[PDB]
């Protein structure tokens, strides 16, 4: 729910 | 950081596109609050509105938040309450920023869609 956004 | 002639530094409110999704408003922010790696020379990285999340985002697939109706998607505005979550984030920060002072969304989109009157997009710089 954090960290890097997943395309 | 981020000095290669490309546009946009630390700050600055942008749309941003990434493979999959609509433009979606984002902050550019040093590598340091990612805590992951240095950007790669022409890229920046972004944290966008709405989710709180991390990309590191080409500075040619980023434009100005300020040219907002250019890319403001109203069908992913009709179809995502999480894209209408993201919209108001990124406006209040948008608005305390330039001096602007007013379901609540409603004045800001219009403010927004309108050119950010009276303050223009000039108003939307980070400091």
């Amino acid at each position: 729910t954090g960290g890097v956004k997943k395309p | 950081e981020y000095q290669d002639g490309k546009e946009f530094g630390i700050g600055d409110l942008v749309w941003g596109k990434i493979k999959g999704f609509s433009w979606w408003p984002a902050m550019v922010v040093s590598w340091k609050a990612t805590s992951k790696r240095q950007a790669m020379s022409g890229m920046r990285w972004v944290q966008w509105f709405g989710d709180g999340k991390f990309s590191e985002v080409s500075a040619d697939k980023l434009v100005a938040l300020g040219l907002f109706s250019q890319h403001f998607n109203l069908a992913t505005f009709n179809k995502l309450v999480s894209y209408r979550k993201a919209m108001y984030h990124a406006l209040e920060k948008a608005r305390v920023r330039a001096g602007k002072t007013f379901d609540q969304l409603k004045p800001m989109l219009e403010w927004a869609h309108g050119g950010f009157k009276p303050t223009g997009i000039e108003g939307l710089k980070p400091n």
